[PDB]
C-alpha cells in the first residue's frame, strides 16, 4: 500500500537469496568488496562496536558508496517472509548483496533508477 | 566365515568443528583507527590471481593451495 | 584437489569398465562380436539378435 | 573407372539369392555385361554359452550360430542406373553396399 | 544430493527448455555420450536430474539402461509455484505437428 525503501528492499534480498549468488562466509565477501566486483552492500550494527562501523565507513567511502542507515532490521526479517522449507524457519539476514546488477538480472526495475538518483543528488 | 570385526580401536569419533570466529580480530586488523590504513599482508607479485589476492600466514610456504607458493632467494 | 587425485596411474584393465546393456552386471559378460550382453540376457535375446541354434 | 561393384549380405540364403537373381535379371533386361554372382565364404559366427544363468546342475551349453553370406556382382554401368535399380522395394535382411571403384 | 543452487537453477533450465529427453545412468565417468559439454559439471547436472525424478512426486521407469520420461503437469505445477513462471511461454516442442 506504501511506496519506501523496505517495501523493495524485503523482495531484492528475497530474490537475491532464491537467485543463489550470495557472498556467504568470512572470505568471498571482503575479497568480494575489495575487487569492486557488485556496487553493492548493506550492512548493519546493533551491537556495541564501533571500530567495524568506522572500517566499513572508510571503505564506502573509498569506494564513493553512501551508507544508509537502516532503523529495525528486524522489520525487514519479519516483512520479507522466511518460509523456508516446512513450517518452521526463520533464518535471518544482516548482509545485503546482490552480485551482477545490483537491482536484479531477471526483471528490470526503476527501483534501481530512484536509488542511483537519490545517491547522486 | 566371521565378522569383519572392526571394533578395537576408535569405538566412537567427534565431528571436527573449525572455531571460526565471526569478527575480525585474528585475520585482519588496523592499528590506526583512521580511513588509511596499513596492510598487515606483503603485496603478492604475480600475476597469474586477481588484483585482490590476499596470502595468509603460517610458519612458512604460505599455503593458499592455489599457487602453493614459497619464498625462496634462488 | 580433485585433480591432485583423478588419473594417476593408468587402469588399462578394468573390469568395472564394463557392464551388460541390458541390465548392467558385472559378471558373465559377452564382448566378442559387440554384444557387450551378460550371458544370461544375451540368451534371452539371442533370437532377437539373429544368433539361432543349428547344432 | 566405370567398374562399380554391389556387394549382398544377408544372414539367410533364400532372399538374397532372390535379390542376387533378381538384379542379374535386370542387368541382363538392359543390354550389359556383368560379372556373375561371386560367393564369399560366409563366414559363421558362434557364440557358445552355459544354459544355467547359475552354475548349477549338468555342464550344459547352448551353440548359437549366426553365419552372414556375402554375394558381390560386377557390371560397368552409370550412378543413376545403379540408383534406379536399387529402388525396386527391397526384401528385408538383403544389405546392399555399392562402390564406385 | 549435494547439489548447489546455481547448478539447480541450471539443470532448471535445461528442464525447461527440453521437457521430453532421454538418458543414461551414468555418475562417476567424466565424459558423457549424449548430455556432455553443457558447460556444466556432469555429476551435478545428473544428481539434479536424479532429485527431479525421485524427489518423490513424478514417477519413473528404469530399464534397458535408459531413461524415458511423462513429465506430469503436477511437477509443471510445482515449477510455476516456485519460480514463478507461467505458461504463457509455451515451449517451442509444439511444432512440426
Amino acid at each position: 500500500g506504501v511506496m519506501d525503501v523496505n517495501t523493495a528492499l524485503q523482495e531484492v534480498l528475497k530474490t537475491a537469496l532464491i537467485h543463489d549468488g550470495l557472498a556467504r562466509g568470512i572470505r568471498e565477501a571482503a575479497k568480494a568488496l575489495d575487487k569492486r566486483q557488485a556496487h553493492l552492500c548493506v550492512l548493519a550494527s546493533n551491537c556495541d562496536e564501533p571500530m567495524y562501523v568506522k572500517l566499513v565507513e572508510a571503505l564506502c567511502a573509498e569506494h564513493q558508496i553512501n551508507l544508509i542507515k537502516v532503523d529495525d532490521n528486524k522489520k525487514l526479517g519479519e516483512w520479507v517472509g522466511l518460509c523456508k522449507i516446512d513450517r518452521e524457519g526463520k533464518p535471518r539476514k544482516v548482509v545485503g548483496c546482490s552480485c551482477v546488477v545490483v537491482k536484479d538480472y531477471g526483471k528490470e526495475s526503476q527501483a534501481k533508477d530512484v536509488i542511483e538518483e537519490y545517491f547522486k543528488c | 566365515k566371521k565378522r569383519k570385526k572392526k571394533s578395537y580401536t576408535t569405538p566412537k569419533k567427534n565431528k571436527h568443528k573449525r572455531k571460526k570466529v565471526k569478527l575480525a580480530v585474528l585475520k585482519y586488523y588496523k592499528v590506526d583507527e583512521n580511513g588509511k590504513i596499513s596492510r598487515l599482508r606483503r603485496e603478492c607479485p604475480s600475476d597469474e590471481c586477481g588484483a585482490g589476492v590476499f596470502m595468509a600466514s603460517h610458519f612458512d610456504r604460505h599455503y593458499c593451495g592455489k599457487c602453493c607458493l614459497t619464498y625462496c632467494f634462488n | 584437489g580433485h585433480q591432485q587425485l583423478y588419473w594417476s596411474h593408468p587402469r588399462k584393465f578394468g573390469q568395472g569398465s564394463r557392464s551388460c546393456r541390458v541390465c548392467s552386471n558385472r559378471h558373465g559378460l559377452i564382448r566378442k562380436y559387440g554384444l557387450n550382453m551378460c550371458r544370461q540376457c544375451f540368451r534371452q535375446y539371442a533370437k532377437d539378435i539373429g544368433f539361432i541354434k543349428l547344432d | 573407372i566405370h567398374r562399380i561393384r554391389i556387394t549382398l549380405t544377408s544372414r539367410n540364403v533364400k532372399s538374397l539369392e532372390k535379390v542376387c537373381a533378381d538384379l542379374i535379371r535386370g542387368a541382363k533386361e538392359k543390354n550389359l555385361k556383368v560379372k556373375g554372382p561371386v560367393r564369399m565364404p560366409t563366414k559363421t559366427l558362434r557364440i557358445t554359452t552355459r544354459k544355467t544363468p547359475c552354475g548349477e546342475g549338468s555342464k550344459t551349453w547352448d551353440r548359437f550360430q549366426m553365419r552372414i553370406h556375402k554375394r558381390l556382382i560386377d557390371l560397368h554401368s552409370p550412378s543413376e542406373i545403379v540408383k534406379q535399380i536399387t529402388s525396386i522395394s527391397i526384401e528385408p535382411g538383403v544389405e546392399v553396399e555399392v562402390t564406385i571403384a | 544430493m549435494l547439489m548447489p543452487k546455481k547448478n539447480r537453477i541450471a539443470i532448471y533450465e535445461l528442464l525447461f527448455k527440453e521437457g521430453v529427453m532421454v538418458a543414461k545412468k551414468d555418475v562417476h565417468m567424466p565424459k558423457h555420450p549424449e548430455l556432455a559439454d553443457k558447460n556444466v559439471p556432469n555429476l551435478h547436472v545428473m544428481k539434479a536430474m536424479q532429485s527431479l525424478k525421485s524427489r518423490g512426486y513424478v514417477k519413473e521407469q528404469f530399464a534397458w539402461r535408459h531413461f524415458y520420461w511423462y513429465l506430469t503437469n503436477e511437477g509443471i505445477q510445482y515449477l510455476r509455484d516456485y519460480l514463478h513462471l507461467p505458461p504463457e511461454i509455451v515451449p517451442a516442442t509444439l511444432r512440426r505437428s
